[PDB]
């Protein structure tokens, strides 16, 4: 199956460089062209350019010319995409995209990495539970949920129970607080019944500053 | 009063030299008269050896064949007693997988895939499908954008031999020859899409 | 740069309906070129016609995709809840590529009441000085729901945060979560913390209240 596994958000100073990875698998990455694309908050999408793994050749969108530089190691069939002298406007998703010969489209794209061009400083989050009780009920349904709370720069990703539990799953878009700090929830409406059985927790992962917290949430 | 054939599979070319011939047995196998036309059926394509595109013998030529060629194309077979105007679509393409993805082979067409057997001594064949009056020179292969330089690769005619065929074969390769045509040398590229059966 | 025009920006549509979006491009865009993909938001955008007319893999019939040279059009014949998403058109013909601005599909579904939850702030988080108190609305349609916050009934003003989510790809509704955060020492001057919320579906508006600690 043909995947493109990219590298976590990162954030970086003003005037510094970013190099984004994308990791090919599922055929032969010298046989095709990796193509990046870029997608600025609340924005469409970008055509950056384009490399060939097998004869290293780059055609890049005059927009990027001396802002990015597309790499490749074919030992570990991986494209890089190096952004330098970053600025407010290269905060954006940045994806990966191949292309097959005689298939002139994009079939395949990786998940995306967040870039934060930003001067302050990385924080991880914190993580507390949003217990289940009787203010917490509605037809025999009861929501139970995680704040994550006081992080920067975007993005945190929450899974529960390590991915098992995405049926009635809510992960809300971060809010901006005063401080500067982001903060968001994650809730789930699941049986009030089985309360006493059933073990919720929340996976909460903020790859900017290396932060995994598990946080059990247990009815009050 | 001329019955019409629509051919249902169109051609594909690189922007280079392209040929084709009006080969439809049995109707051109007896005593008759080949014309090609392009998007018109009352103004033949021209028999000019100068001209970008023309009649040669029973071929239509096209030295290079550029952006705007693409179109439907007749070829009426005049016999004695029968007419028929065969259509068939002709496209294509400005850029080569080499250089660039874009505005590229838009189908993986027949024509442009190849499969090479597993553990045999297998061959790859370049298609290169021109009149008497072009010449073609020795054919270099490529995999994957660079040349083909290897002790189970040899070159013979129009194939490349390939020697103890391994699953690391699979790519695209590249078969190039300089055409000579009126003194006059063109570069001829067709690109393949190999694949591995065991 | 072969321009691409997209419209209209914003569908709102109910299911069974027909959704159309156009493309107009600058110049010509032979028709192997033109390709329409579909973004969710927080993913990938998603191959979705391809060679202008072509479905990808898992795209259901009531897509389709036509036209030549400078116009293109993406129809939908009738609407379910899961085409709420955002399509762009692309051109894969001329460098640089560039695509088309996006048409955002809304769903239109009946009126659904929000589900109201509250939850008191966690026992970890008071004993670091600072406490948030959570207001849920769960599964409502249309989005616009009102939240006020209710301490010792008096109505807060300042103090809270909003979010809702993107339309439900199932349902056609929105949840909307609202954090009222105080101090510590705040949250201790007062007993109950309630929040009241008015919506369409809603005849009378609906308060949850908790009294902190009892
Ligand atoms: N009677 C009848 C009849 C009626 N209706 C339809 S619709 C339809 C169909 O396929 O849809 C096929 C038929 C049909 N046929 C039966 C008899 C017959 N006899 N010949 C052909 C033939 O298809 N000819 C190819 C060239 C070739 O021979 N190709 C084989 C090798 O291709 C690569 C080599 N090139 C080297 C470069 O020039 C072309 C050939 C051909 C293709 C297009 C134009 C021309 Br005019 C010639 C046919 C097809
Ligand atoms: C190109 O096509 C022509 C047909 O238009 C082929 O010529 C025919 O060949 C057969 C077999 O020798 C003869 O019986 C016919 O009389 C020929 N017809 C004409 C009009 O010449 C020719 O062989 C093809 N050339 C190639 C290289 O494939
Ligand atoms: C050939 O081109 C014409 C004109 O665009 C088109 O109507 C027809 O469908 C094409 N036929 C094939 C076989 O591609």
């Amino acid at each position: 199956q043909v995947q493109l596994v990219q590298s976590g958000a990162e954030v970086k100073k003003p005037g510094a460089s970013v190099k984004v990875s994308c990791k090919a698998s599922g055929y032969s990455f010298t046989s095709s062209w990796i193509h990046w694309v870029k997608q600025a908050p609340g924005q469409g999408l970008e055509w950056m350019g384009e490399i060939n793994p097998g004869n290293v050749r780059t055609n890049y969108n005059e927009n990027f010319r001396n802002k990015v530089t597309m790499t490749v190691d074919t030992s570990i069939s991986t494209a890089y995409m190096e952004l330098s002298r970053l600025r407010s406007d290269d905060t954006a998703v940045y994806y990966c995209t191949v292309v097959f010969y005689g298939e002139p489209y994009f079939p395949y794209w990786g998940q995306g990495t967040l870039v934060t061009v930003s001067s302050a400083s990385t924080k991880g989050p914190s993580v507390f539970p949003l217990a289940p009780s009787s203010k917490s009920t509605s037809g025999g349904t009861a929501a139970l949920g995680c704040l994550v709370k006081d992080y920067f720069p975007e993005p945190v990703t929450v899974s529960w129970n390590s991915g098992a539990l995405t049926s009635g799953v809510h992960t809300f878009p971060a809010v901006l607080q005063s401080s500067g700090l982001y903060s968001l929830s994650s809730v789930v409406t699941v049986p009030s019944s089985s309360l006493g059985t059933q073990t919720y927790i929340c996976n909460v992962n903020h790859k900017p500053s290396n932060t995994k917290v598990d946080k059990r949430v247990e009815p009050k | 009063g001329c019955k019409d054939i629509f051919m249902k599979n169109e051609i594909l070319s690189a922007s280079q030299p392209f040929a084709f011939n009006c080969t439809f047995p049995p109707i051109t196998s007896g005593e008759v008269s080949v014309t090609w036309y392009k998007n018109s059926s009352k103004i033949p394509v021209s028999k000019i050896i100068q001209s970008r595109i023309h009649q040669d013998e029973t071929w239509i030529l096209f030295l290079p064949m550029e952006w705007g060629d693409s179109g439907v194309y007749q070829c009426v077979i005049k016999g004695r007693d029968s007419c028929h105007r065969i259509h068939v679509n002709l496209t294509v393409f400005e850029k080569h997988w080499c250089d660039t993805s874009i505005g590229g082979l838009p189908n993986l067409s027949d024509e442009y895939k190849q499969i090479l057997h597993l553990g045999k001594d297998d061959s790859l064949t370049c298609h290169l499908h021109f009149p008497k009056s072009c010449v073609l020179g020795p054919i270099k292969w490529y995999k994957d954008c660079n040349e083909i330089k290897g002790e189970r690769f040899t070159v013979l005619e129009t194939r490349l031999l390939v020697s103890n065929v391994s699953a690391e074969d699979r790519g695209n390769y590249a078969c190039q020859a300089i055409l000579t045509h009126s003194g006059k040398q063109y570069e001829v590229l067709n690109g393949i899409t190999v694949s591995i059966t065991e | 740069q072969i321009v691409l025009t997209q419209s209209p920006g914003t569908l709102s549509l109910s299911p069974g309906e027909r959704a159309t979006m156009t493309c107009t491009a600058s110049s010509s865009v032979s028709s192997s070129y033109f390709h329409w993909y579909q973004q969710k938001p927080g993913q990938a955008p998603r191959l979705w016609i391809y060679r202008t007319s072509r479905l990808a893999s898992g795209v259901p019939d009531r897509f389709s995709g036509s036209g030549s040279g400078t116009d293109f059009t993406l129809t939908i014949s009738r609407l379910e809840p899961e085409d709420a998403a955002t399509y762009y058109c692309h051109q894969f013909h001329r460098s640089p590529l560039t695509f088309g601005a996006g048409t955002k599909l809304e769903i239109k579904r009946t009126v659904a009441a929000p589900s109201v939850f509250i939850f008191p702030p966690s026992d970890e988080q008071l004993k670091s000085g600072t406490a948030s108190v959570v207001c849920l609305l769960n599964n409502f349609y249309p989005r616009e729901a009102k939240v006020q916050w209710k301490v010792d009934n008096a109505l807060q003003s300042g103090n809270s945060q909003e979010s809702v989510t993107e339309q439900d790809s199932k349902d056609s509704t929105y949840s909307l979560s609202s954090t009222l955060t105080l101090s510590k020492a705040d949250y201790e001057k007062h007993k109950v913390y309630a929040c009241e919320v008015t919506h369409q579906g809603l005849s009378s508006p609906v308060t949850k209240s908790f009294n902190r600690g009892e």
